[PDB]
């Protein structure tokens, strides 16, 4: 038999009841001047400090009048309040007075859940203050999440000034982890420096700690620049995949030695029977296949995300019926190969044209038509606040739309109409018409020029944000008689294509082309071979970015040759 | 055939030897995805090696440029009296020798590890040089089998059931997706009368249902009207691919084309 | 922060324990003392307090529980065996109250075992294990159940408090009671068991 619940709760509220009124109220907790009546049987229940205190037999169990120092009179307030109702109110300005006091009087509950809280709320700019937090207060997982999250973003984080009040373990073991997102060594030598001139009076006799964890004699990627570039096509990502792996640790080149731009594809049709909508990557430069472990709830329909300072995201989308639409959204962890959710989305949507400005990312249409007013709907989230606000919603209802970012400025694009939204304003404009109305076209951005090349017939057509007009450029170069698709993306400071053309009777080709702005053509790049590639469908997005293929993953799942030319 | 003629148990010969020659060809493209693995492998390798070559040439280059800096501007540095200035060539020093003998170490680490991968690779190289005559031998045999065993009253279906070891209501067994008329052709090639397929005609937007009538395939394009799909017009009503295309099917109208009384009996891919 | 004031402090919890170890620890505020011991261990002092601790439950242990059971020893010796057994049991019991942050923060961390598990085994090695007590006792629990074989009652209270504690000392099961009671337990009942079998089958029939 189990224990009663409507009993459980009508007794919960009839001792919420009876604390309101001030019944029974048999300690009295003195904190700053401020009196608290309450229960010892509640707060033993709860806190296993005051079960200690009161079942000790001593005079705390008789004097009603417990003198608590070091303890704020708000955070015990909340406590008492979970005590008697079973609720946490949380919020990012007093969740670490919050968690000090819990670890005060062992709240077990109270303590994971602000645990939990904080390892769901590490941004960009308290990662410092919450590693320095989980260190003072023992907390082993803050711990390792705030440094990872160093590691993942320490150029943008050692400029502030949380770093440099930091002791000196946080620093030896921060700059001794190989995980440093760092391009170059020197970057990592400055941090080093302005940490021991931050406190010389103190630090001063830590300068031989601080330059053995910073790597001199190291070399990473420097001595393949002093030999020569003599190798197969663009193999200094093979020398990053072999160099790096084996090194005593010490000359190790760091994490951000080892990114590598690939073309990031999900929702690529795999030959996998179990993961037929998994997620590949491919770099230009290995020439190379690498397995993701992109979708975090087998989900699909989700569009992708990079910004310019190479992070990976992915929202809207629906999961098959336990096909439900969701609001999760996910951000990629490129050490760990593991999405991490994020605040939900307030409008469900299905491929939400999803793009970077200002460092904010605006969810763009992407949902069936429902609803005027209800469907055209636009949303950003905020990267630091957590949260989704809304915005001036789309002109029109429109389908298979694009969406760019060209400086700081918002586009979207349509069969032939083009609205262009402004931030500062929040308002949008509608531009200069195209000649043609095409759908499921494909959108890139690079520099002022706006690249709309699809139709499902291939034509390329040059908008000029500068100029406010649209000029064409060429067709792509493919074939009528069999099936074309293809993807625009910008890699290499160079505007491509990635063309997945299937012919008559024969299988799916790859390639990828690359085209001149001022002589106007197209030139042939490099072609992908199926060695380690397969079919991915149509329906797949595409977008480029930095990984590190030395810990991303391992898996050809495609034998190279396969000729049984015998005979 | 070891002189038999029982017809019936000399065809369970023929899928004796069926399995056997089978067996052989995954372990043939098998041991062709070692040899692809083995080769990539090795190439990896001997990069990884030439760059560990080059790494300890220009760590040689930095000795000499500490005795280079013996003479530059150490002059400095050690008539002073002071120990902590010089720590950023002797103390990078010591270390470059530690760092020269591990690593020294670690390529002995590596070439070890490329003789054991070659051992390891060479020890069924030499079995691909022992199998594959014997793989070839044992398909002229199937060859010759070919000629005589097979034309003693076995049919192709039964070959094919014995290298192997409604369907109207599954829609891929017919359905080719979007197959050109020469697929359909191919795939209906030396096919029964009724043996058919749903492909995409080339109209685009339209069907097409080829089917061996007479040892001919016959692509019949599928029309679509408000009311549905449908062949001709009068019966232009088809709900979908699905319920009243197995319609037709059982109905076989001939009204359509004289020669359409064939029944649509087989999917391609029954 | 300073230096002196973390002395002060450490001073200040010395004196409290070893006040508990007194059995007077009725006008004492453990305000105060979780206090200062959640303050030294966040002050990035973990150990001193542990080693500490080591020392001065020790310290407490050989003084006053030699002198007491071995001085019993000739006398009521399983008496207050029990009886300073049950006292240290209510003392680590209150230092583990006490001390539990550090239980919960420190121990984890450098995998050593928790207060109660160190005082148990301090008081297993230098308490019982120790070479002139261990003789002793199990001397007096072989003649007391010998007695017990050949009809001479004795109090099963004294005896199953022995072996209860000494099941308790072993923090994982009969370790320690293989060793310490049950090898000479098992050759003594079988010398018994053979005695007594041949002075019964020699004149006695099967019957």
């Amino acid at each position: 038999r189990q224990i009663n619940t409507e009993y459980a709760v009508s007794l919960l509220e009839q001792l919420k009841l009876f604390y309101e009124q001030q019944l029974f109220t048999d300690i009295v907790l003195i904190v700053e001047g401020t009196e608290f009546p309450c229960h010892k049987m509640v707060l033993a229940t709860c806190s296993s400090y005051f079960r200690a205190m009161f079942m000790s037999g001593l005079s705390e169990s008789k004097q009603t009048h417990v003198h608590l120092r070091n303890v704020d009179a708000a955070t015990l307030q909340i406590i008492i309040t979970y005590a008697y109702t079973g609720n946490l109110a949380m919020n990012d300005s007093t969740v670490e007075q919050l968690y000090e006091t819990a670890c005060f009087l062992q709240v077990e509950d109270v303590l994971q859940r602000c645990r939990e809280y904080l390892i769901k709320k590490i941004n960009a700019e308290n990662c410092v203050r919450l590693l320095s937090f989980a260190d003072l207060f023992s907390c082993e997982e803050l711990k390792q999440s705030a440094k990872r999250m160093v590691e993942h973003k320490f150029t943008a984080v050692y400029h502030q000034d949380a770093f440099m009040q930091l002791s000196h373990d946080l620093l030896i073991d921060i700059l001794s982890s190989d995980n440093l997102n760092v391009e170059k060594e020197e970057t990592v030598r400055e941090a080093a420096m302005l940490w021991l001139e931050y406190n010389t009076e103190s630090r001063s006799q830590y300068l031989s700690s601080v330059l053995s964890q910073i790597r001199i004699d190291a070399l990473s990627e420097v001595t393949q620049r002093a030999w020569f570039q003599g190798l197969p096509p663009n193999d200094k990502s093979v020398v990053v995949q072999g160099l790096y792996k084996d090194m005593p640790k010490f000359f190790k080149p760091r994490l951000g030695m080892t990114k590598e731009e690939m073309m990031i594809f999900i929702e690529a049709s795999s030959e996998n029977p179990c993961s037929l909508y998994s997620s590949v990557c491919y770099s230009p430069q290995a020439e190379k296949v690498y397995k993701l472990c992109s979708p975090p709830a087998d989900l699909h329909k989700v569009g992708t995300v990079v910004t310019p300072d190479n992070d990976i995201y992915i929202a809207g989308g629906q999961v098959p019926l336990k096909f439900r639409t969701v609001n999760c959204f996910y951000w990629f962890d490129a050490q760990q190969n593991t999405w991490f959710p994020k605040t939900p989305m307030l409008f469900v949507r299905i491929k939400p044209s999803l793009v970077c400005c200002e460092g904010y990312i605006y969810a763009i249409g992407g949902d069936s038509v429902g609803g005027e007013l209800n469907r055209r709907t636009v949303e950003r989230y905020d990267t630091e606040k957590d949260e989704w606000t809304m915005v001036s919603p789309l002109p029109c209802a429109w389908q298979w739309s694009a969406a760019v970012v060209v400086h700081d400025c918002i586009y979207v694009m349509t069969l032939n109409l083009m609205y262009c939204y402004f931030p500062r304003s929040d308002s949008w404009v509608e531009m200069a018409m195209r000649q043609t109305s095409r759908s499921f076209a494909s959108a890139a951005a690079f520099g002022d020029k706006i690249f709309y090349i699809g139709g499902l017939s291939v034509t390329v057509e040059i908008y000029d944000v500068n100029k406010n007009e649209w000029k064409m450029a060429a067709n792509i170069p493919a074939k009528r008689y069999s099936d074309p698709c293809v993807r625009a993306v910008v890699i290499s400071n160079s505007l491509c294509v990635f063309m997945r053309e299937t012919h008559l009777n024969e299988r799916a080709k790859y390639v990828t082309y690359q085209y001149d702005l001022e002589l106007d053509r197209w030139s042939l790049r490099q072609h992908i071979s199926e060695r380690v590639l397969w079919d991915l469908g149509r329906d797949f997005r595409c977008t480029v970015g930095k990984l590190y293929p030395s810990c991303l993953e391992e898996s050809p799942w495609k034998p190279p040759t396969y000729l049984f030319s015998t005979d | 055939v070891v002189k038999e003629d029982n017809i019936e148990a000399v065809g369970k010969k023929l899928h004796e030897y069926n399995t056997q020659f089978q067996e052989k060809s995954r372990e043939y493209d098998r041991l062709y995805e070692e040899y692809t693995r083995t080769s990539q492998e090795i190439q990896m390798k001997r990069t990884a090696i030439e760059a560990f070559n080059e790494t300890i040439k220009i760590f040689e280059e930095q000795c000499q440029t500490q005795e280079r800096y013996s003479k530059e501007y150490i002059e400095k540095f050690k008539r002073e009296g002071n120990e902590k200035e010089i720590q950023r060539i002797m103390h990078n020093y010591d270390k470059l020798k530690s760092r020269i003998s591990e690593i020294i170490d670690s390529r002995r680490r590596l070439e070890e590890d490329l003789k054991k991968q070659a051992a390891e690779y060479r020890e069924i190289d030499k079995r691909m040089n022992s199998i594959k005559p014997d793989l070839i031998q044992l398909r002229k045999t199937r060859d010759q089998y070919l000629m005589w065993l097979t034309q003693k009253g076995v049919r192709q279906k039964k070959l094919n059931e014995w290298l192997g070891n409604l369907p109207h209501h599954d829609e891929k067994t017919w359905n080719v997706g979007s197959s050109n008329r020469n697929k359909a052709e191919n795939l209906l090639r030396g096919k029964r009368d009724g043996t058919f397929l749903v492909r995409e005609s080339s109209k685009q937007g339209c069907y097409a249902c080829s089917v061996v009538v007479d040892g001919e395939v016959k692509h019949c394009v599928i029309n679509k009207t408000a009311t549905g799909y449908g062949f001709a017009e009068p019966y232009n009503l088809y709900s979908s691919l699905k319920e009243l295309v197995l319609h037709y099917q059982h109905t076989s109208l001939v009204q359509h084309n004289d020669s359409l009384n064939v029944t649509l009996a087989y999917p391609v891919y029954a | 922060m300073d230096e002196k004031y973390v002395n002060s402090i450490w001073d200040l919890l010395k004196n409290a324990i070893q006040e508990i170890q007194r059995k007077n620890n009725s006008g004492l505020s453990f305000e105060e003392l979780y206090r200062n011991a959640y303050t030294m261990v966040l002050h990035k002092h973990g150990e001193k307090l542990y080693t500490g601790l080591r020392e001065v439950v020790t310290e407490h242990l050989i003084n006053k529980v030699r002198e007491d059971v071995l001085n019993s020893l000739n006398n009521n010796f399983l008496q207050t065996l029990n009886q300073a057994w049950n006292d240290h049991q209510t003392a680590m019991v209150m230092i583990r109250d006490i001390l539990m942050y550090m239980d919960r923060v420190y121990v984890q961390q450098n995998n050593v075992e928790n207060v109660y598990n160190l005082g148990l085994i301090i008081f297993r090695d230098q308490v019982v294990r120790y070479g002139c007590i261990r003789d002793h006792l199990r001397q007096t629990l072989l003649d007391m159940i010998a007695r017990e074989r050949k009809g001479e009652v004795v109090d099963r209270g004294a005896i199953r408090n022995a072996c209860q504690m000494l099941m308790i000392l072993g923090l994982e099961g009969r370790s320690v009671y293989e060793e310490d009671f049950e090898a000479p337990f098992l050759e003594m009942s079988a010398e018994f068991f053979q005695m007594e079998s041949q002075k019964f089958l020699a004149e006695n029939s099967a019957s």
